[PDB]
């Protein structure tokens, strides 16, 4: 058992998810095509895929995965491309008519429409599973089929399916820069549904992953393509202790409760380290210490966040290679007499490492370097209140004219939306920062 | 020496970290990432090329 | 008088699978079951740890635990992971979550009635059951949560046989895991309440004898699981072999423990050498009892010189002479009577076992009931005020039922326990 | 009467693939 | 292009030079065929649609 | 056939026929007295297409004397379970031999808290308060003997009489009477399920002097709980 | 050939001798096998024969 | 339309000023405490007990 | 000292036909009908379950019954199927329907003649019978309905021998139409004072014994049948083969039938053992009285902890010592008397058989009443309210010639059965 269903939601997160299954692909062995190398002895057989593909009656293994996305346009290409005998035909949903980077529109018009269906497709999914270890949502709140219908699908699968585990990775709008113009307003009205209906909540803004790839991944034109690369590299290194064998197995709802100290704060942050390119990967020495440093950084993660500007309160590590826990051990201690990262006085340890026998993969033309160990970071800290800072200043600005609210309004959502999405944000970052707050 | 027959896990005197291949899995272990990395450096001055 | 064994969670089936090699190494038990000793002593008490088959094969006298099923299809896949038998690996669909809320009333209640059948059923297979043993993690989940609810409807069935438990305390810059305070303190008292003699494991102080005393250059887990397997095969060397003074579970019981909450040990072994340094060391009692009592081979992280030893005992094994066996410790009393306590004269217990380790003419085990152990306890028991000051993690344990109240009860106990050995060990006459 | 359930006719011109 | 062909050699692979390989804890049993040997085979445990 | 033809077309003498037909009376006699679960009736208010049907079923339709004839047997077997045959046997010893229950057993419950529970949900209401709580004085027969005979165990230890803290011990042991008829206390408990005693040999217990609760088997939960396969 | 109970290690203490380290390796194979056997000698009748 | 969602199921986080009770620890005199145990302790013997004969 | 079998439904027809293998592969007769056996054993008792003909083929004691001629023609054409003798095939040409009073007064009736007729001829052409035994489901029309019948009219006829049935009890968890409440109703309060003694059968019990016994991959109706099977000849073992300790099934009747009403038996096998855990385990008289006494190895699905053993039965197979055997079960009635009952003492019955089963050197049948044997007749008896108190699918059986009045007695009587199992279900001391 121990599979995950994963959700793509949104042109964002559908390439989000063509990242992440181009990835796992290569990761397992499982060709285009969708068929991989099989044994003839019942007893010996890898189950290693079973967290992500299902096997069929004619030998392919599809993937635990929907797409949906209301404009038919990132879908058919999908249908169209490479992995087109690869992804089911299935649980690909199509829309006719995107949500126009609305929330209202994407929640309460067109998305409604569609949720039903996209409803139905997750229970079969469920259905076909059998150790659900719980549901893998990728989406960007900035746009509206991403928030908005993101959003509504989160609280179904929510009233429908109790406490099941949600890690909703969603790419929110950088401090400086953003495609839309009414983002800040997806952003905020999609922020309820991350609070009620996200057990854990991670912070993909596209920022950080641009600096970081031009700074260490050392790329004149970092792309979508480059930025989705990263997140399945950063996805498949969290699930790969659950995939693989590790001296240190940890399951999702396993970090879930080392990570998450309160229902309410759950929003957190996300590194990934060596990621280096070939330039200094045979320049800089990778050690295990190295990495962690690395990851500690406060210019890695794929969050544009300072932890230097809050207070850090649980960090899960996941090591995969060469790490060995005598080193990992070592790391730990020297991020703790370090002074520039702090934690909170509440969580001595504050610290949970996980450690996978599997080195990461790469893939064809891949930007990042093969390295032998690497380690990914999860870490909840007080400073992500820091961008709903930003997200909501923006918001405020937006709102102060009423500007672009006929939009939402002529969608059937009352104007009291913004209001209440708004002390919705006010209250979360005061919790935040409550939390890390001395005692 | 380090083939003694009589020190099995119960004696204890024959541990399985000692490690003797240390450093030659080291000097592997840096051969293989020098051939991975001169591979990819050579692969990113092909995407500029092209 | 014969032994069974339960090894719960992660850490504890990886300790057991290890000691299960060491044990089955000094019987001549090969992995497949059969029987190659080089001698009649490993068949004449084989059925302490072992039990015969139709076919001869030697099952081991152990039954195996987890949330988890990858620690049991690991151990399956270990070198002697095919000598245990296949209905001994009782195993769910959901881990634990290093949460002793689900490992105690949620899913290990759900799962424990199959594993107290196994039990049931493998204890009325000895003759004379002397007593039960544990291997389990107080950090983990399902190893604190399900060792712990093991034991408590272990207790109740068997009253008088020796609970024999192994518990490895978290430490704090060795740990890898936040709600292992909480996790600690809920289990300590239930081993207070349902153990006849625990005995303590700490990684800190094993990875102290990986790295200064064996000198090991990247010691892992399997080094640690050694160690530990040598103390667990070595307090049961009187039961398994004979011996010019020879000893049990509950004559240890018995020598190391005043007062029925007393009755934490700290634990060490001898010899333990690098190899370099191994040519240049000459085995002898004296050697032996110099490493016994070094505070850097407790593999404890409480320092030995704070506190005052209660109690302690000397598992010698092999053939040496009784007087001098006698005399290391009659003298490190007589020169070191301030690390022992004056109103219990002749602190130290000896026991002597014929038959040594193969390949050692000599070994020893330490058994100490020191009054240190209440550091190791005031340790956790702050990072548990730290983190229960402020509900930290609380919701999850919460989400089963748990209580805040039973959180304050397991603080209390815990309490009590330090400020016991604390008033014992400044105790006058 | 409520409407028919995952209905493939009088979706024809709308932004829905299924009525309902 | 041989990236996705080699495997990264570690503590756990052992060196394929030296032949020697670390003997640890939480391996499952190896089928040589996958695509990496550390895959979660859980045969034993989970005897995958049967029963 | 029926109990009273069988035993007519048997070989038995009248007697034995008669006594084995009183036994079967009895035994069914006592059965009526016995607790039942109600005979359940069709409800009130009933749908009518229940009752009402089709052609169809009454082409398919293949009785009053039956009916009568069980309505008669049954109001003459009511009539002669209106119109005692088990005993007991008696279980008690002779002088000198009887045993004899512990009145701190029958003082102590399951239901009440225990305690040592007490003691810790007071010490809990004192630290949450934040002030001190005076332990009212127990009025129970097996309190007052216990406290005083934690007293007199003090006062002979101890050249003095103890103060309220040190008293506050006595609320947290089980106490039991020995043989000699002295109180005291178990720092051993055995568990109220049955459970083992293994001297030199392996004995059963379901009662004894050293449990704190009275005897009860262990609610287990059934073998086929969950469906057989995954 | 298992070693009997009463196995006499007082013969094997007069067997052993000083300075009788082989050089070869089959040969040190073979002695520090027979001195692990040695071990298995009981102390009650160590010297014991019953002559 | 999908109906709008105000719930507010997750708890609010406890403020730092709200702490538990802490401590608790018994303060008793342990050693005078165990021996006066000891002392009026009744012996307990697992041997089975003097059975009445079956002509008692 | 014989006994003549019918088979009644599709169950019984099919669970009958492996119990016919089973039984001859013990007597050494091949599907065409001669002996091949390699021991004088086996036929100096075969006349209990076989008929030598003119030719010396050996036509075994059996009544085949089932309305649809399928079944039929599919155990005559199964590898047995040329031993039953030709004319005892009887079958009609329209189903029972899943209707008990299709099958007990409509469509049963217009067969139980020549049923009657052909048992009757095999009784009398036999010598001195021992009893009959019949086969069914109760969840069925006609294995229920005309097994019913048949058993009334065979009490009509011959009270003086014994009278033993295998019913099939359905379970929710298992149950395949919606009818099994009345059926199993309509069924159980007939066997109350018609069937001598009533062993239960339940599928829900038998699918997980293949999984905590077997931990077999496809486990299907014929692999279930031979459980029953398996069971059956253990039970009548003693009747074909000597043994230190005899036993017959009238002595089963008296030493497990306190009350006449209290006929209903739990049963159980032993060895059940696993092919990945065959040579792990090693058999023995502890081990076989500790797998009749496990909950989980009964082959009914009710549960023994809320019920006490009103009698037990140990009817064991094999070469074992005396001493032993009665010992193991003296162990069991003191190690768990809460099982047993006081006012009845030393509940246990015992056997001893010299022929094990083949594959067997030791082996043992379990036969126990048991109080908690109406927990199915409670659940039953719910399901049974449930339906009946809204009249629903009752016009099906009051169109068959039956009234309301049935079903208000049967359900009567199952209260006055549950009662009387419940009277000692309490652990009085
Ligand atoms: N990291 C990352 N971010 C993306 C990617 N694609 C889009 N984004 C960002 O995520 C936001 C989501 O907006 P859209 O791409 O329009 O997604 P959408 O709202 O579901 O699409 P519509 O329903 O048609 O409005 C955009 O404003 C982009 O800035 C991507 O591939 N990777
Ligand atoms: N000595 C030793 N310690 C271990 C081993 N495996 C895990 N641990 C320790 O156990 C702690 C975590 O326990 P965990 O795996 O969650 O226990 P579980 O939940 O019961 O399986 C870590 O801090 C490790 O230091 C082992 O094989 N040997
Ligand atoms: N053990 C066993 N049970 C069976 C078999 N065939 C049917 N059953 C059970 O019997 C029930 C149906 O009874 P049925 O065959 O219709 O009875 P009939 O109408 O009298 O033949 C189902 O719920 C099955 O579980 C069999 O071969 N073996
Ligand atoms: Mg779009």
């Amino acid at each position: 058992m121990r599979e995950a269903i994963c959700i793509h939601i949104g042109q964002a997160g559908c390439q989000v998810g063509n990242a992440c299954w181009e990835l796992f692909c290569l990761e397992h062995g499982i060709q285009p095509d969708g068929s991989m190398p099989s044994d003839k002895c019942i007893g010996v057989e890898d189950d290693a895929f079973n967290t992500f593909f299902s096997e069929t009656g004619a030998g392919k293994h599809v993937p635990r995965c929907l797409f949906l996305d209301l404009e038919p346009t990132v879908v058919d290409e999908v249908r169209t491309g490479t992995y087109r005998q690869l992804f089911n035909p299935e649980q690909l949903v199509s829309g006719k008519e995107d949500a126009a980077n609305n929330y209202a529109r994407g929640h309460y018009t067109i998305g409604k429409e569609i949720v039903d269906l996209a409803l139905d497709r997750i229970r079969k999914l469920a259905d076909n599973c059998t150790g659900l270890q719980g549901f893998m949502v990728f989406h960007a709140v900035g746009g509206g089929t991403g928030s908005g219908l993101g959003a509504l699908l989160l609280e179904r699968l929510s009233v429908d399916y109790g406490k099941k585990s949600k890690l909703g990775y969603t790419v929110y709008p950088s401090p400086q820069v953003s495609t839309a113009v009414v983002e800040p307003y997806n952003c905020v009205l999609s922020t309820h549904s991350l609070l009620e209906h996200t057990d854990v909540a991670t912070m993909l803004d596209n920022e950080a992953i641009y600096d970081l790839t031009r700074r260490s991944l050392d790329i004149e034109r970092p792309s979508y393509t480059n930025v989705n690369r990263l997140i399945g590299q950063v996805v498949s290194s969290l699930t790969a202790s659950l995939r693989f064998d590790g001296a240190l197995n940890v399951d999702l709802t396993e970090f879930q409760t080392n990570l998450v100290p309160y229902p309410r704060i759950h929003f957190v942050l996300t590194s990934y380290a060596p990621v280096v390119s070939a330039e200094k990967a045979y320049h800089e020495q990778l050690s295990v210490a190295d990495i962690t440093n690395s990851v500690f950084e406060p210019a890695g993660m794929l969050t544009k966040c300072d932890p230097r500007h809050g207070k850090y309160m649980s960090c899960c590590l996941m090591y995969r290679g060469d790490v060995v826990p005598k080193d990992v051990n070592a790391a730990i201690a020297t991020i703790k007499t370090k002074r520039t990262i702090q934690f909170v006085d509440w969580c001595p340890t504050g610290f949970k490492c996980g450690i996978n026998y599997q080195p990461p993969t790469v893939v064809p033309g891949g930007d990042l370097a093969k390295v032998q160990r690497a380690v990914c970071m999860i870490a909840n800290s007080t400073a992500i209140a820091e961008v709903f800072a930003r997200i909501d200043h923006k918001f405020d600005l937006m709102y102060s004219k009423r500007a672009f609210v006929h939009w939402y309004v002529g969608e059937g959502m009352e104007e009291g939306e913004f209001s209440e999405a708004r002390e919705d944000l006010a209250a979360l970052e005061k919790d935040y920062e409550e939390v890390g707050a001395e005692s | 020496g380090d083939d003694d027959p009589r020190n099995g896990p119960s004696s204890l005197q024959k541990f399985e970290g000692e490690d003797l291949d240390y450093a030659a899995r080291k000097a592997a272990q840096q051969r293989q990432q020098r051939q991975w990395a001169q591979q990819q450096v050579n692969e990113k001055l092909a995407k500029k090329w092209m | 008088r014969e032994i069974v064994s339960c090894q719960a969670g992660q850490c504890g089936n990886q300790i057991g699978s290890k000691f299960w090699e060491v044990i089955s190494d000094e019987h001549g038990v090969d992995p497949t079951g059969t029987y190659q000793g080089d001698s009649d002593l490993q068949l004449e008490r084989i059925n302490v740890y072992f039990d015969e088959s139709s076919g001869g094969r030697y099952v081991p006298r152990a039954v195996l635990m987890d949330l988890e099923p990858g620690t049991m299809d690991s151990v399956r896949a270990g070198p002697y992971g095919q000598l245990f038998r296949p209905d001994n690996f009782i195993f769910g669909q959901s881990g634990a979550g290093n949460n002793w809320a689900k490992g105690h009333y949620t899913e290990g209640a759900e799962l424990i009635d199959s594993v107290l059948d196994v039990c049931r059923k493998e204890a009325e297979s000895c003759d004379c059951l002397q007593g039960f043993q544990l291997s389990h993690s107080l950090g983990g989940g399902t190893g604190s949560g399900m060792g712990t609810l093991l034991i408590s409807k272990l207790r109740e069935e068997y009253p008088d046989r020796i609970m024999m438990t192994f518990s490895v305390i978290p430490s704090p810059r060795v740990s890898d895991t936040v709600v292992e305070p909480y996790n600690t303190t809920l289990s300590v008292h239930q081993l207070v309440e349902n153990s006849d003699e625990s005995m303590c494991i700490d990684n800190e102080a094993l990875y102290d004898i990986c790295f200064r005393t064996l000198k090991l250059t990247t010691p892992t887990f399997g080094d640690l699981n050694h160690l530990v397997a040598a103390v667990m095969s070595g307090v049961t060397c009187c039961l398994r072999f004979p011996g010019q003074l020879n000893s049990d579970l509950r004559k240890l019981a018995v020598n190391l423990v005043p007062f029925p909450r007393l009755h934490f040990f700290m634990m060490g072994f001898a010899p333990l050498t690098s190899r370099g340094s191994q040519q240049y060391r000459g085995l002898s009692v004296a050697e032996l009892t110099q490493q016994m009592f070094d505070a850097k081979n407790m593999m404890q992280a409480a320092d030995p010189r704070h506190g005052r030893y209660l109690t302690a005992s000397a598992l010698f094994r092999g053939r040496m002479s009784t007087k001098e066996v006698d005399e290391q410790m009659l003298n490190v009393q007589n020169k070191n009577s301030s690390y022992f306590i004056e109103w219990i004269p002749n602190n130290i217990k000896s026991s002597i076992c014929d038959i040594p380790p193969k390949g050692l003419k000599m070994s020893v085990t330490f058994i100490g009931n020191n009054t240190c152990i209440q550091e190791m306890f005031r340790r956790v028991g702050e990072q548990f005020t730290g983190m229960f000051r402020r509900k930290a993690f609380l919701h999850w344990y919460t989400g089963e039922g748990m209580d805040e109240m039973e959180f304050t009860e397991a603080e209390s106990n815990m309490n009590d326990l330090v400020s016991e050995y604390q008033q014992y060990q400044d105790a006058t006459v | 009467a409520p409407p028919p359930t995952a209905s493939t006719f009088g979706i024809h011109g709308t932004s829905a693939v299924v009525a309902n | 292009q041989d990236y996705l062909s080699d495997e990264p050699i570690t503590l756990y692979t052992g060196n394929p030079n030296t032949g020697k390989t670390m003997t640890v804890h939480g391996k499952t049993p190896v089928d040589p065929m996958s695509s990496s040997r550390f895959g979660k085979h859980t045969h034993f445990s989970e005897f995958k649609y049967a029963y | 056939t029926t109990l009273e033809k069988q035993l007519q077309a048997s070989t038995l003498s009248r007697q034995c026929r008669v006594d084995l037909l009183s036994h079967a009376q009895e035994l069914e006699r006592s059965s009526w007295g016995l607790s039942k679960k109600m005979i359940t009736l069709p409800d009130i208010k009933l749908p009518p297409a229940t009752t009402m049907s089709t052609d169809n079923s009454v082409k398919r339709s293949v009785n009053k004397e039956r009916a009568q004839e069980y309505t008669a047997r049954k109001q003459e077997k009511e009539d002669m379970i209106s119109s005692t045959y088990f005993k007991d046997c008696s279980h008690k010893f002779v002088k000198g031999a009887r045993g004899f229950s512990d009145p701190f057993r029958t003082s102590r419950s399951r239901t009440a808290l225990s305690g040592r529970d007490m003691d810790f949900v007071y010490r809990y209401a004192e630290a949450s308060t934040g002030s001190v709580i005076e332990r009212p004085q127990p009025a129970d027969d097996a309190s007052v003997a216990a406290t005083a005979a934690y007293r007199k165990a003090f006062q002979q230890y101890k050249g003095r009489l103890p103060t309220t803290e040190e008293m506050k011990e006595a609320g947290r042991l089980v106490y039991a009477f020995d043989e000699n008829g002295c109180i005291g206390v178990i720092q051993k408990p055995h568990s109220c399920y049955p459970h083992m005693h293994i001297s030199a040999v392996k004995k059963p217990i379901r009662a004894c002097p050293y449990q704190v609760y009275s005897p009860e088997v262990p609610p287990v939960r059934a073998a086929r709980s969950e469906f057989p396969g995954p | 050939p298992q070693l009997a109970r009463n196995t006499n290690g007082a013969l094997a203490y007069s067997q052993r001798s000083a300075d009788s380290v082989p050089a070869d390796e089959d040969a040190l194979k073979e002695f520090l096998k027979s001195r692990g056997r040695e071990g298995f000698a009981a102390s009650a009748y160590w010297g014991a024969t019953g002559e | 339309k999908s109906e709008y969602h105000r719930e507010k199921t997750k708890p609010d986080v406890p403020l730092r000023n709200e702490h538990p009770v802490m401590g608790l620890r018994t303060e008793k005199n342990f050693v005078v405490a165990n021996a006066v145990e000891n002392t009026m302790a009744v012996p307990t013997k697992v041997i089975p007990a003097a059975q009445p004969r079956a002509t008692d």
